[PDB]
């Protein structure tokens, strides 16, 4: 209870979600579905 | 019940367990809504991710092939399958799951489970309203999304040649369905669709106007600059000035609401009525009973090379949609039409 | 303040005792909107055929020239004009002004000024009534959409003929051509707007249901249950305590909307910001920013085009494209 | 009589015929 | 329960409901007359 | 000329509900 | 009028592709026994080897009013092909009832439309009435409890 | 006959409007107005089963009535004829005319049995309170439910065709056009003759 | 007539909304 | 009552979630990378779209023998 | 307060003379549920026969069935 | 725990994480 | 005779009964 800050947890989850969305947007320009 | 002894059975214990406050309410309706809705959303997310549409439609509509969220979809079965329910155990799949996915059975799975999930959800609305002793106007309002879903995903393909002409569960799939209704049915010209458009636009207008009016008549109720903390649920006074709101809209628009009863009943009434009218219109389109043409206008333009209207322009656009869309839209029809018989304007 | 001409005019204009508030924004709203109403009605009734595409091919759009309410429309200005400001005094005759589409320019300019002054008048009445002023900010979204479809899109495309026709079938024509050339369905701002109207209807139904359901008895199966007490008491009816409990138990009882002010702020902000987004999507597609283009994005190992729902949308769009303005194009690539 | 010819006879006019949609595995 | 009917009720229609009904009838006629005349 | 079927349908759809609503409003306003 | 049978110039039986129900209008094409397009009534009429006047198709007819009347040269072949895309060609009297020209619906279609619309309306009616009969105590009043 | 029946029903409606305070509608136990809805349902189900059995065993079978319309599979020759019931799985063939007398006979027998059961057996207290069997609004909702169920069924059989939906009476079917029914039969006849 | 019916219906709707704006029942209870 | 605020802060949550969440991510990665998604859900590989016999879009064109036919025109 | 005493009314009076009478417990709800389940199974059978998802030996499910 | 909250939360969370890992894997698939 | 589609449908009825029994067991548990 309160060992790791909740704002720190939410911030780390936010960077992970932003990075996952960045990978998803980068994959639209490479590989399958890249129109090339 | 009703001042009786009422010796307890298994039903009383089951009802006591199901009707309890939890993180999520289950109830009796949860015996249907929770599995059916979970399976519908999971099947849609699975079909958009792994299940292809190369066999049935001849196209790629999944993440494993290179499609986006706006592009991948759970596609309908082939038109030659007709209105087959497409069970896994059925005569089509014959108990083979990896070919059942290839045969478009996931669309029937998602559609039937979504229909039963909608049934279970509005049953859940009934059950929660009965538990808290409130009128089921939420269920009455939710009757219109159920009507739209039934008329669009069930009644229209049952009226047409097969599930192939149903909306595939997706984004670009729904856009294809919409453009198909424009080109083949002239769905904008349908008065029921016009009523539905009016209902949705008026409902959005009512939501925006009601929210802005309440937020702009909020009274003081405090000293801070943030009015949101000025609200107290314990107090028995209204949080906004209905008299001020009525006078403002009477001098701005000419007419205004004087009853909160009538205001909120109108807010309930407009989108439900619009969606029900649109459902009736889609039912009319299920049998190709479309308001496609105006006979007087078409005879006038047939005997007059000068008479043109925007409706005639729309008719010409619908012809091009049909002609240039059918060949790649309906692979069962095998329309190998050459480019010269397809209609063209000048230079484009 | 009482024996002066401009005084008496000022406290008559700013008076809150009028049936309809006029105000200093109303002194501009009323004449422009009355002019637009008169010209729109007269043109819709008896407008002669007008050559919209600048190719000597007029379209009727008016009831006395043989069409109904659904297919009647005040047709946009001629393509030959462009956005060159053609009023009556720039014509040699009324017949020529009518043949070139001047009524559309008149109605659109007056309507834009009238809706802007209507927003200003909403602010002015909120100020004179001691209210809060953001009802005009909420109204700024339909004004933005009307400006985008009547002014901004013709500015971007270079001709008032690109404006939305003042009618129903003309609106559908504008819609279909806009689809063909900008792919509005695959535009994220348009998806936000569609989600906004769908969620606006959703939230309107939810709010109406929760407020119409959460009552204590004051109206019986007759007109009213006044047997407890008649009109003239401040003992309030209604509920928002059990309604929030019902809404919480509906899904998971943690998305707390117990604040009525926050709930109404959400109801105000969601369709307004989404209509802002879709109006700006129209304004961006005016400068041909267009929607998503995923045509032949999916190719196999050998490079063959695998068909796609986006490709089917592309086929429908190009079928619309070859029909639009069958006679108005002389060159292959559609740029103007 | 000629089930192969009549199937090909109705092949050009209409691709949605029952006679075509049945036993299409052998073709 | 007697010679008169205890379930006797009267119908009430105020001016707001009259305006709403007339507006609904006329708007429905406006929308559908173009299709009835065809 | 003249679509007398459409004329009769439009005239009846205007006259009958408008007269019904007007009669209801008159009998409501007569007896407060 | 009979069965409109079409032959090429050198001689092979073409078939007019029948109209599906989805199409208000359909292109007029005449395709081969194998399944390859051989002629059409073109829209552009300035290209390829599929226009009727250069393929040279002839319509023969084998029925009641037209049993051996073969037409090969004029646009009557195109007219009969357009009539043949609608199925069997029939002679119609359009002056007795002052007929419109656009196709009407069957009593089967009208019955189905009316009953499906009534069925959804009665689904709403049943939902409303079930609401009202389960929730009678709150539709009338709970008296501050 | 329908017009004369309409006039007689109009007169009966006037009589029931005027004479509404009938002791038959009054409860003998309490004196208040009540309806024994389970018993009314039992009586009505018995009558409905009797009508169904009579229509299926006398009218459509032709032992007393004329029968029903039976036509050619392609709708060439059709007439009103007596129909022998089909008691096998073929009786569940929608296009089999024999499945209509068998259905009506079996459903009439079962409806008569269920009406007798409802006439003799009272409902339980839990089910009575759960479904509000003492209220007419509940039976209104249930009846409307059964009615649009039947409406969806008749619309489906109307659109897809059945033995109770003759082609010579209601026209052909869009699925007959799409699936080349008459075209295939015409081509088969021409091929067989040639 | 064709356009006369449309004009009559439109001006009837406009007259209805005019009467609703100006000759409405005065608002009571808030 | 664990109102979802104390558990996310506690390290007991993240001790057992430093293995389960990455293991699920790796399981999905291997499910894709081993071809098991193709094998289970029947989606063709990018090299398995056109067989030598047919070079166009496939058509099902049958209902009661759809299983046999799709086994015939699938990617073997 | 006394209702209109009627010959046909007092003939049909017993059929309306026990309104509100109920059985204790759950009664025959189990048999009712069994009958409802059998009805649902039968409706599924006829639905799949008419949908051609349940092929039978004697059922052709086509217009030739009345041949 | 393993209550209704645990079951619902994990029935949402586990397949979403599995599918997200699958999609991240599919981001690097090239023809 | 017993068609394979009929046998598969009867197996489907058995499977649906098994699923309903499993749901009943799960809700009698917990
Ligand atoms: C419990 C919730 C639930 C519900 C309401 C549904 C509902 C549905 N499912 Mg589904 N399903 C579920 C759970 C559920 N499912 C689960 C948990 C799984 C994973 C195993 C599946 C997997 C699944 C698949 C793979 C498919 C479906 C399909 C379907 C649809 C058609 C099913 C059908 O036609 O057979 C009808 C079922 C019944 C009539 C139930 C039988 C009841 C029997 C007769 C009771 C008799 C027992 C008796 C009391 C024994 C005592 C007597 C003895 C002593 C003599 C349908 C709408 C199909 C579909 O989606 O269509 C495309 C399909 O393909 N489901
Ligand atoms: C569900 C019942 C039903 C069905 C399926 C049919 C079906 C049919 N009828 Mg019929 N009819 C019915 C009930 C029904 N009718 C009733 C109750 C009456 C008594 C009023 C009639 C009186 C009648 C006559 C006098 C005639 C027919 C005719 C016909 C046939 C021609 C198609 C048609 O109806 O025109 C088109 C149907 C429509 C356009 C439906 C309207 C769509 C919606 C409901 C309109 C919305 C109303 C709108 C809000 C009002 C505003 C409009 C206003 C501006 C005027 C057709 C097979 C004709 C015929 O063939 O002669 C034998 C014929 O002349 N019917
Ligand atoms: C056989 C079916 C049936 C029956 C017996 C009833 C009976 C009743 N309904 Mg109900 N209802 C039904 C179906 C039915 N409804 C359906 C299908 C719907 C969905 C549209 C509704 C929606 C509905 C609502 C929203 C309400 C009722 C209400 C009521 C109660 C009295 C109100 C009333 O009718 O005043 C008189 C009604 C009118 C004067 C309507 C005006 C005439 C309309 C606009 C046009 C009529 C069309 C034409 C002349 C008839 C052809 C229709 C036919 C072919 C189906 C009453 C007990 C009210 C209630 O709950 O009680 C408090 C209520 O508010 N119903
Ligand atoms: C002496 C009584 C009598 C008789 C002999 C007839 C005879 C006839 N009527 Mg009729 N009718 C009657 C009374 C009668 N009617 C009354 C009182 C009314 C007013 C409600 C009507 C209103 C009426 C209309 C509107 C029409 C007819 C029509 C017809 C003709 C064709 C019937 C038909 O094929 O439709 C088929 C009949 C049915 C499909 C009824 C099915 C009953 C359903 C399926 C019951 C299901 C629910 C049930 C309670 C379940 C029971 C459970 C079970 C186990 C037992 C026919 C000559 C038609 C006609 O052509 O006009 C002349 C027509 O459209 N009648
Ligand atoms: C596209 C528009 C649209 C969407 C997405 C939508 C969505 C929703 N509406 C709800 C409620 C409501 N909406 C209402 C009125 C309206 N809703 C409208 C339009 C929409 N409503 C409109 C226009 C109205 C006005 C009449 C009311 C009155 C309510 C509620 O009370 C209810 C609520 O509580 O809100 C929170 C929510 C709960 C539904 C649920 O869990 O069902 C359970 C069943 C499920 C999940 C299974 C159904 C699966 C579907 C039908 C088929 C499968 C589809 C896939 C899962 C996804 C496919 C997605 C692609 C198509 C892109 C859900 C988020
Ligand atoms: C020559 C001429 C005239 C040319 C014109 C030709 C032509 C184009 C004709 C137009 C044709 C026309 C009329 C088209 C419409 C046809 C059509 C589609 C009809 C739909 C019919 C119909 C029955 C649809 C069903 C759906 C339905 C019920 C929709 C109704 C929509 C509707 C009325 C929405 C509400 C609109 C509205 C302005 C809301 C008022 C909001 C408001 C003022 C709130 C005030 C207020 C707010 C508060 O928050 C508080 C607190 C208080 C106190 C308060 O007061
Ligand atoms: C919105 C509604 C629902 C969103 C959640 C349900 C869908 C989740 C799955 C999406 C997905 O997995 O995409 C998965 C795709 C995968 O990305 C694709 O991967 C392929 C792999 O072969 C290819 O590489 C493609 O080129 C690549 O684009 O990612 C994306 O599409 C990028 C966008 C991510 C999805 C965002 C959806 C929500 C966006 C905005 C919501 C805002 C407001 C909502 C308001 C209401
Ligand atoms: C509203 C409240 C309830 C909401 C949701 C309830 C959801 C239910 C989901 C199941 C519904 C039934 C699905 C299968 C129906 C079906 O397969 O139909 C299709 C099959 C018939 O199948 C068709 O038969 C034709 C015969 O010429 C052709 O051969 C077609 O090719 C063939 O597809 O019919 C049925 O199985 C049941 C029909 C009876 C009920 C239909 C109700 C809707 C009617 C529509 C009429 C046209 C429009
Ligand atoms: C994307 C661009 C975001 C802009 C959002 C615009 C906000 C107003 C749009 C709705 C129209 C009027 C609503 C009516 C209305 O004004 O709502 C009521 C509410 C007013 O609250 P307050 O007046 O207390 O807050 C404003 C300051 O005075 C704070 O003290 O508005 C807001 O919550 C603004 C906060 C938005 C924060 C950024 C989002
Ligand atoms: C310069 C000012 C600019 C504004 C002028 C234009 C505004 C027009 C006035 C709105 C229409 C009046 C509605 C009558 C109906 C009426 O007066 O009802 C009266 C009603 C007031 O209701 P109450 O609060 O009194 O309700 C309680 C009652 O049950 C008890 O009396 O008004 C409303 O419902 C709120 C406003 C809805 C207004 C909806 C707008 C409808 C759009 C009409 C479009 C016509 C078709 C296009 C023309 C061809
Ligand atoms: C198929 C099928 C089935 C079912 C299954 C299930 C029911 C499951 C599932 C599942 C699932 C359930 C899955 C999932 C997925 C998900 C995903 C893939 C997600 C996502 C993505 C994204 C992109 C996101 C984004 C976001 C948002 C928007 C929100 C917040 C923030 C974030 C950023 C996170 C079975 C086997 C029974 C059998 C039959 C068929
Ligand atoms: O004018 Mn109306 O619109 Ca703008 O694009 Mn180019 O030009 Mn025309 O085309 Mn498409
Ligand atoms: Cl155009
Ligand atoms: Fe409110
Ligand atoms: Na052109």
């Amino acid at each position: 209870i309160g060992r790791i800050p909740l704002w720190l947890v939410g911030t780390v989850v936010g960077l992970l979600a932003i990075g996952l969305l960045a990978i998803f947007f980068y994959g639209s320009y490479v590989g399958l579905g890249s129109s090339l | 019940i009703g001042t009786y002894q009422e010796k307890r059975t298994w039903f009383d214990d089951a009802d006591d367990w199901l009707r309890q406050d939890r993180f999520v309410f289950v109830g009796w309706s949860g015996l249907l809504l929770l599995p059916c809705a979970y399976f519908a959303v999971g099947g849609w997310l699975t079909g958009c991710t792994f299940v292809t549409s190369w066999y049935t439609h001849g196209l790629a509509s999944s993440y494993i092939e290179g499609c986006n969220f706006l592009t991948a979809a759970v596609s309908t079965p082939a038109n030659s399958l007709g209105h087959s329910l497409l069970f896994v155990w059925g005569p089509e799949a014959q108990g083979d799951l990896t070919r059942w996915f290839q045969l478009g059975g996931l669309w029937a799975f998602v559609a039937l489970h979504g229909a039963f999930g909608l049934i279970g959800f509005m049953l859940r609305q009934f059950e929660i309203a009965r538990s808290v002793n409130l009128r089921p106007y939420n269920a009455i309002a939710f009757s219109a999304p159920i009507a739209v879903f039934v008329s669009v995903f069930l009644i229209y393909p049952l009226g047409q040649s097969g599930w192939f002409f149903a909306p595939s569960f997706g984004v670009a799939s729904i856009f294809r369905f919409i453009l198909f209704f424009q080109g083949f049915h002239n769905w904008t010209l349908n008065p029921f669709h016009m009523m539905g458009v009016a209902g949705v636009l008026g409902a959005a207008l009512l939501c925006a106007i009601h929210g802005a009016t309440v937020e702009n008549t909020l009274f003081e109720d405090g000293d801070g600059a943030n009015t949101f903390r000025a609200f107290n649920p314990t107090q028995a006074e209204e949080t906004y000035s209905m008299v001020t709101a009525n006078r403002f809209w009477s001098q701005i628009f000419g007419v205004a609401f004087s009853n909160k009863r009538w205001l909120h009943f109108f807010m309930l009434f407009v989108p439900v009525t619009g969606l029900w009218m649109s459902a009736l219109g889609v039912v009319g389109l299920a049998l190709n009973l479309r308001a496609y043409d105006f006979v007087s206008q078409e005879i006038r333009a047939a005997e007059d090379p000068e008479f043109e209207t925007f409706y005639t322009k729309n008719i010409l656009l619908n012809e091009g949609i049909r002609a240039w869309m059918a060949a790649q839209d309906q692979p069962h029809e095998k329309l190998t039409l050459p480019e010269e018989v397809l209609p063209r304007g000048n230079a484009l | 303040e009482n024996t002066s001409l401009w005084a008496r005019f000022c406290e008559w204009i700013t008076s809150t005792e009028n049936r309809l508030y006029i105000g200093w924004f109303g002194v501009i709203m009323i004449p422009t909107l009355l002019t637009a109403i008169s010209v729109y009605i007269i043109a819709f009734i008896a407008a002669p055929p007008v050559d919209i595409d600048g190719i000597r091919e007029p379209v009727s759009g008016s009831l006395l020239y043989g069409n109904n309410i659904i297919t009647g429309a005040v047709v946009p200005t001629s393509n030959a004009i462009g956005l060159h400001f053609y009023p009556i005094w720039e014509a040699a005759s009324l017949d020529e002004w009518l043949y070139n589409g001047g009524p559309y320019q008149l109605v659109v300019c007056h309507f834009f000024l009238g809706v802007c002054c209507y927003m200003g008048r909403e602010w002015e009445l909120s100020y004179r009534l001691g209210m809060r002023p953001w009802i005009a900010v909420a109204y700024s979204a339909p004004v933005a959409a009307a400006t985008a479809v009547f002014i901004i899109y013709p500015i971007g495309q270079g001709s008032f003929s690109d404006g939305m026709p003042l009618g129903i079938s003309g609106t559908f024509n504008f819609m279909i051509v806009f689809q063909a050339e900008h792919n509005i369905l695959m535009h994220p701002f348009h998806m936000f707007g569609v989600a906004g109207v769908f969620g606006g209807s959703l939230f309107s139904a939810m709010h109406g249901s929760l407020v119409t359901s959460s009552l204590i008895r004051e109206t019986t199966e007759n007109e009213s249950a006044n047997a407890g007490y008649k009109f003239g008491q401040e003992e309030e009816t209604y509920n928002i305590v059990a309604a929030h409990g019902y809404f919480g138990r509906l899904i998971f009882q943690y998305a707390s909307f117990n604040n009525s002010r926050s709930l109404h702020f959400f109801l105000a902000v969601w369709p307004v910001v989404c209509i802002w987004l879709t109006a700006l999507g129209i304004s961006t597609m005016a400068f041909n920013l267009n929607g998503f283009n995923f045509n032949q994005s999916v190719v196999d190992s050998n490079g063959r085009v695998l068909n796609t729902w986006a490709d089917i949308i592309n086929r429908a769009n190009l079928g619309m494209e070859v029909m639009h303005e069958r006679n108005a194009h002389n060159f292959p690539l559609d740029l103007a | 009589q000629r089930v192969r010819t009549v199937l090909d006879m109705d092949d050009p006019a209409k691709e949605e015929t029952v006679k075509e949609l049945r036993k299409d595995i052998n073709n | 329960m007697a010679r008169p009917n205890p379930n006797k009720q009267v119908v009430e229609l105020n001016r707001s409901s009259l305006y709403w009904g007339l507006l609904l009838i006329f708007v429905l006629a406006v929308l559908f007359s173009s299709y009835i005349f065809n | 000329e003249v679509n007398i079927l459409g004329l009769t349908a439009t005239a009846l759809f205007i006259i009958i509900p408008t007269s019904f609503l007007l009669i209801l409003y008159v009998k409501t306003a007569a007896s407060e | 009028l009979g069965h409109a049978s079409f032959k090429d110039q050198e001689g092979r039986e073409l078939f007019v592709r029948r109209m599906p129900t989805f199409f208000e209008t359909f292109p007029v094409v005449l395709i081969d026994k194998d399944g390859v397009v051989r002629a059409d009534v073109p829209f552009r009429k300035a290209e390829s080897k599929y226009s009727i006047e250069q393929v040279g198709v002839s319509v023969t007819f084998y029925g009641g009013e037209l049993n051996g009347l073969t037409f090969t040269d004029p646009s009557t072949v195109k007219k009969y092909a357009r009539k043949a895309q609608l199925g069997e060609i029939f002679e119609f009297d359009r002056s007795t009832l002052q007929s419109d020209g656009v196709f009407r619906s069957s009593p089967r279609g009208w019955f189905t439309f009316g009953h499906l619309s009534f069925a959804l309306l009665f689904f709403f009616g049943h939902i409303w009435h079930g609401s009202r009969t389960i929730f009678r105590d709150v539709f009338a009043g709970i008296d501050e409890d | 006959s329908h017009i004369v029946l309409s006039g007689l029903l109009f007169l009966a409606s006037v009589w029931h409007w005027v004479y509404w305070d009938l002791e038959l509608f009054r409860d003998p136990r309490t004196g208040k107005t009540a309806l024994d809805l389970p018993k009314i349902f039992g009586i009505h189900l018995f009558l409905a089963g009797l009508l169904c059995f009579g229509f299926g065993a006398f009218h459509v079978t032709g032992v007393f009535g004329p029968g029903i319309w039976v036509s050619d599979p392609y709708g060439l020759t059709g007439s009103v004829q007596p129909v022998a019931p089909s008691w096998g799985a073929e009786g569940f063939d929608p296009y089999n005319p024999g499945g209509v007398p068998a259905h009506h006979i079996a459903a009439g027998i079962l409806g008569v049995l269920a009406g007798l059961f409802h006439l003799c057996v009272r409902p339980s207290i839990r089910l009575y309170f759960g479904l509000s069997m003492g209220s007419i609004e509940s039976v209104l909702s249930s009846s409307i439910a059964a009615v649009f169920w039947a409406a969806f069924v008749v619309a489906g059989t109307m659109w897809y065709g059945s033995a109770a939906t003759p082609i010579e009476l209601f026209g052909p079917t869009r699925y007959q056009w799409d699936q080349g029914f008459f075209q295939q039969e015409i081509q088969k006849r021409v091929a067989q003759s040639t | 007539m064709e356009a006369l019916v449309y004009t009559f219906l439109l001006i009837g709707t406009l007259g209805i909304i005019f009467f609703s704006i100006f000759f409405r029942e005065p608002p009571r209870i808030a | 009552e664990r109102p979802f605020s104390d558990i996310l802060t506690s390290i007991r949550y993240w001790v057992i979630h430093s293995i389960t969440v990455p293991s699920l991510f790796i399981a999905g990665w291997l499910f894709v990378s081993t071809g098991l998604a193709y094998d289970v859900f029947g989606s063709p590989r990018p090299n398995e779209y056109f067989t030598e016999d047919r070079q166009d879009a496939p058509l099902i064109t049958d209902r009661f023998n759809a299983l046999e036919q799709v086994k015939k025109l699938s990617a073997q | 307060e006394p209702g209109i005493v009627t010959p046909l009314g007092t003939l049909l009076r017993p059929l309306n003379s026990e309104a509100g009478k109920v059985l204790p417990g759950w009664g025959t709800t189990v048999l009712m549920a069994v009958a409802i389940l059998l009805f649902a199974v039968f409706l599924l059978i006829i639905l799949e026969i008419y949908n051609s998802s349940l092929i039978l030996d004697g059922v052709t499910n086509s217009w030739e069935s009345l041949a | 725990i393993f209550t209704v909250r645990w079951l619902a939360i994990h029935a949402i969370a586990v397949p979403t994480i599995f599918f997200l890992g699958a999609i991240t894997a599919m981001q690097f698939i090239q023809r | 005779s017993v068609t394979p589609s009929l046998k598969n449908f009867l197996l489907s009825l058995v499977a649906g009964a098994v699923v309903l029994a499993a749901i009943a067991g799960a809700v009698t548990a917990v």
